[PDB]
RNA sequence: ACCCACUCGGCACCUUACGAGAAAUCAAAGUCUUUGGGUUCUGGGGGGAGUAUGGUCGCAAGGCUGAAACUUAAAGGAAUUGACGGAAGGGCACCACCAGGAGUGGAGCCUGCGGCUUAAUUUGACUCAACACGGGGAAACUCACCAGGUCCAGACACAAUAAGGAUUGACAGAUUGAGAGCUCUUUCUUGAUUUUGUGGGUGGUGGUGCAUGGCCGUUCUUAGUUGGUGGAGUGAUUUGUCUGCUUAAUUGCGAUAACGAACGAGACCUUAACCUACUAAAUAGUGGUGCUAGCAUUUGCUGGUUAUCCACUUCUUAGAGGGACUAUCGGUUUCAAGCCGAUGGAAGUUUGAGGCAAUAACAGGUCUGUGAUGCCCUUAGACGUUCUGGGCCGCACGCGCGCUACACUGACGGAGCCAGCGAGUCUAACCUUGGCCGAGAGGUCUUGGUAAUCUUGUGAAACUCCGUCGUGCUGGGGAUAGAGCAUUGUAAUUAUUGCUCUUCAACGAGGAAUUCCUAGUAAGCGCAAGUCAUCAGCUUGCGUUGAUUACGUCCCUGCCCUUUGUACACACC
């Protein structure tokens, strides 16, 4: 169950997104319920940024013991949005100053 | 799972994504009977398979 | 739930009875063939199928139900 | 007697920790694997058990000395995080109160739940989080219930049967609710499609939501969650993440062994507001001109004319921009975050209203949304499926959401006459103007619209206006009930709905209790959409008329926060 999701996790990652999510949850080798979330990077969970950069899809494995329910969260790079908003909207940039030569007693140029 | 193997589960798991990411690279560079149905019984439509004649009394 | 009411005599399917199908084609002496059991008239019926024999009743069987000849 | 300095010996306390400890902590519990100052005593996993036995002391009660067999994988200690408490300290909110408003609780009916009744009255759900909920307004259907009738749509594999016929169908009659060949009488037909048996499938609104997915509801009208570097702990962990102040908010300020950060809040998004600025529009509208009618005449006032032309974009429409950032000023406060007042502004309550919404919890609900699904039951006299009829509406009563009222801020009759969100017909009968016929309901003939074009300016309702009535259950109220006429539909009986006349009940502002709500809000008022053949007293949205009273607090209640206790961790079920 960990090597599958982990895996995948990995796969994702490694494909240049900004953060992944697995959830599977069901019935798996024993009689109760449980559920386990595989998730590492970065992740936003609400407002518009959701319909734009996080993609979400659940499927049914239906087992000989009952039927899991995987969700999986991808979490794309907005920086290669390529049409969007090219960031979160948090993302506030400033730009640097650069270094000034100071007095040069007044001296003007001609052309 | 148990946390006391736990290991042996990111490393099988970085293996596997290993892999996915070789067979994803090499599938990035790798290497008529016509007969006709529809008109097989249009051109056997000749004839020599019928029989008809009936109506008596 | 409440299992086996069923006031009784079951109901049976049916039978089609055995009856070694037709002799019914007399012959008078070698070997003229006399045919008994009439045909049926309707073209779709083409003179091999018969006219069964109840009171006030000749029926073609191979019509499903249609053409109750009457002699 | 008191003060100051010292010094012995006291009972203690404060800070440190070199040092010690599993830690809590400890100037001894320190000067121990770098293990030795003298000496006394006890303990060797937990129960069994301070029990049995003997000895001895005692008046007794009992004291001292004191086993074993057997049983058992733990018991235990300190600390950490949780969860819980009928402990303490703080907060937050009209699902809490305060100041009030409008009410429900009384009544008639509508509706749902229990109950009873029943052939059946299918069923899920029971504090907020069950009860106008399952989009659950069921005449058939639906449909799961009950009384009965058909059908296999039982794949496939083997075997059996069998071309001298494996099997199929049916006229009429009987029969049956039935023009079901269901079954039977009769006897034609059918041709290897089936039948029979076993194995194996299949369907099922059968069971299990305490096997699951998924989804949803609740905690949550809440503000919480985590990692990098650093500080503490042997450690699980902790500090960060905090007394205070501030905020709707772990929202900030400030204090600070922490520094700076991310998820969640915010940002964002949609909607309602502002543009005489940009681009435009015979499916949006304005002015002018023709053409045109009426009343005045002295030039005027009020209409007609989907293109007779000219121009424009204020109103309408939606594209791109703009605008607000709590701005300016002044109060208030650690002059910090902020907060209150005034000016300005379309807008200054997170601008108003929403959408989205982390980590975690629940044996919350849903197998009756699903050809989502494990397992179990059933599977041909069926829990499959279809057909006929009945039932879910059944009525001594208990409960919940509502509807309509008790009238004169009113009914009634004329008259004025104003919205907004929608929707509307192809292989079809949807939204419907207009003309007639009809008291009405409706009927009939046509027509525009696949829609900013036609219905529609949806001439909606309260409301405004002039009369009639006069406080009398009255002309308030419209339950109940009789008779008649229409519409939907195959069917209306237990009366789908609509109209008409008649019948004219209860109810005189409602006990104890209890809901909701702070501005275009409350309440009053209708309208469109969902459902829908017909049926709204329901819901989801919309606009119309438009208040009173707060702008506070923790008393009630509900929940968060620390503090604290724990022998709980399957965590007070
Ligand atoms: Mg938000
Ligand atoms: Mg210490
Ligand atoms: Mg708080
Ligand atoms: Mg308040
Ligand atoms: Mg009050
Ligand atoms: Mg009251
Ligand atoms: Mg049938
Ligand atoms: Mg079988
Ligand atoms: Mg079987
Ligand atoms: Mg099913
Ligand atoms: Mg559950
Ligand atoms: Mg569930
Ligand atoms: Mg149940
Ligand atoms: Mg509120
Ligand atoms: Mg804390
Ligand atoms: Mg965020
Ligand atoms: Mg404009
Ligand atoms: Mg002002
Ligand atoms: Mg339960
Ligand atoms: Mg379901
Ligand atoms: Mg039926
Ligand atoms: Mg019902
Ligand atoms: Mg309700
Ligand atoms: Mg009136
Ligand atoms: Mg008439
Ligand atoms: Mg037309
Ligand atoms: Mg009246
Ligand atoms: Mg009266
Ligand atoms: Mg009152
Ligand atoms: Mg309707
Ligand atoms: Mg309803
Ligand atoms: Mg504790
Ligand atoms: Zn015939």
């Amino acid at each position: 169950i960990r090597r599958a999701a982990y895996g995948v996790v990995r796969y994702v990652m490694e494909s240049g997104a900004k953060g992944c999510e697995v959830v599977v949850s069901g019935k798996l080798r024993a009689a109760r319920a449980k559920a386990m979330k595989f998730a590492d990077g970065f992740l936003i969970h609400s407002g518009q940024p959701v319909n734009d950069f996080i993609d979400t899809a659940t499927r049914h494995v239906l087992m000989r013991q009952g039927v899991l329910g995987i969700k999986v969260k991808i979490m794309r790079d907005p920086a290669k949005s390529r049409t969007g908003p090219k960031a979160l909207p948090d993302a506030v940039t400033i730009i640097e100053p650069k270094e000034e030569e100071p007095i040069l007693a007044p001296s003007v140029k001609d052309y | 799972g148990d946390d006391k193997k736990e290991l042996s589960a990111e490393k099988e798991a970085q293996a596997d994504a290993a892999a996915e990411i070789a067979e994803d690279a090499a599938e990035a560079e790798d290497a008529a009977k016509k007969v006709e149905l529809d008109a097989e019984r249009i051109e056997t439509a000749e004839k020599e398979a019928y029989v008809p004649a009936t109506k008596v009394k | 739930k409440k299992v086996y009411t069923t006031p009784k005599k079951i109901k049976h399917k049916h039978k089609k009875v055995k009856l070694a199908v037709l002799s019914y084609y007399k012959v008078d002496a070698e070997g003229k063939v006399t045919k008994l059991r009439r045909e049926c008239s309707n073209p779709t019926c083409g003179a091999g199928v018969f006219l069964a024999n109840h009171k006030d009743r000749l029926y073609c069987g191979k019509c499903h139900s249609v053409y109750k000849v009457n002699a």
